[PDB]
């Protein structure tokens, strides 16, 4: 950056750096469920008397 | 002279076809619930000049 403060000024920032990271998580599950069905035979379908 | 004889013979008169299929249908539902817990951790160093 530059600027004006009483003069001309002028900086130049470097960086640099270093992060390590680590965890843990543990999730649990439930659940229930249902169905119903059918079936057919076209041909054949019923029986009389 | 003549004699005496029987003469047959048949006829159709309608003709009715029916398939062969198997058909079917089913229904569904389900309910479903889960749970989270976790936690992390981390660090971090740096140096600017």
């Amino acid at each position: 950056n530059v600027g004006y403060q009483n003069g001309f000024t002028a900086n130049v920032t470097t960086n640099y750096s270093h992060t390590t990271d680590n965890s843990t998580a543990v999730q649990d599950s439930n659940g229930e469920s249902w169905n119903t069905g059918l079936s057919i035979n076209k041909g054949e379908s019923a029986y009389i008397n | 002279l003549v004699a005496a004889y029987p003469i047959v013979g048949v006829g159709m008169e309608k003709l009715i076809i029916s398939t062969n299929e198997h058909a079917s249908t089913d229904q569904g539902k389900t309910v479903s619930r889960a749970t989270t817990n976790s936690k992390t951790e981390s660090n971090t160093a740096g140096v600017s000049v």
